[PDB]
């Protein structure tokens, strides 16, 4: 049995930690909702 | 609880209490990824939330009403993932999205790695609008994870 619990407001934070790269990838999405890399 | 905001999705079916995902409450509708709940009913205190719309291929589901989130990534600006990891406080992470290029068009993607139970965490623009949910993606050459910015249709 599943239940929900509040975790916070949805707001933009000024001076949040900035990280992560921005890759451009060729991908395919199957009927099951799974993504796969095309190469 | 019907207050707008980000929520953890929990289960007691496994050992102890386990966070299986996250979702967004907006305009009286609860929004999460399909793989988090599998389309099952949810509990909010004494209240029951019934699924209203879902689609395995988009990997999305809404409860109590139709999908309400319609903001989109502008394709240029940095965004924030409002990560809600299992057992940890909600935390904003700012990033410049990458792109998933598919035969049916391009989608923004965020290259951030969190435990699977973080799925459903919202990605936001600078106005605080939800542009999609984190948690459906791929593992690349590097071995790192990249999630699509998954958004529904209002
Ligand atoms: O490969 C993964 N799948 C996944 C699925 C949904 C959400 C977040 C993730 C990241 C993860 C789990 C831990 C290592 N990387
Ligand atoms: O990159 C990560 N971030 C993170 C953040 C919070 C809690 C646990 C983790 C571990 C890891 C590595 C593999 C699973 N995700």
């Amino acid at each position: 049995d599943m239940y929900i619990e509040r975790a916070g407001d949805i707001t933009w934070e000024k001076d949040a930690e900035v990280t992560g790269n921005s890759p451009r990838l060729d991908v395919a999405l199957d009927e099951s909702g799974d993504f796969s890399l095309v190469e | 609880e019907t207050t707008d905001g980000v929520y953890r999705v929990m289960t007691r079916r496994l050992l102890g209490s386990t966070q299986v995902g996250v979702g967004v409450m907006q305009e009286g509708v609860f929004h999460t990824m399909w793989h988090v709940t599998k389309g099952a009913a949810l509990r909010s205190g004494e209240g029951r939330l019934d699924p209203y719309w879902g689609d395995v291929k988009q990997d999305l589901v809404s409860y109590c009403g139709p999908w309400k989130l319609d903001a989109a990534w502008d394709g240029l600006s940095e965004v924030q993932l409002l990560a809600v990891p299992p057992g940890e406080r909600a935390k904003n992470i700012q990033t410049l999205p990458g792109i998933f290029k598919t035969k049916d068009g391009d989608i923004g993607a965020v290259a951030l790695d969190y435990p699977a139970g973080t799925s459903g965490s919202p990605i936001l623009d600078k106005c605080g609008r939800v542009i999609g949910l984190y948690g459906n993606g791929v593992v690349i050459k590097n071995g790192s994870y990249v999630s699509a910015i998954t958004q529904g249709k209002r």
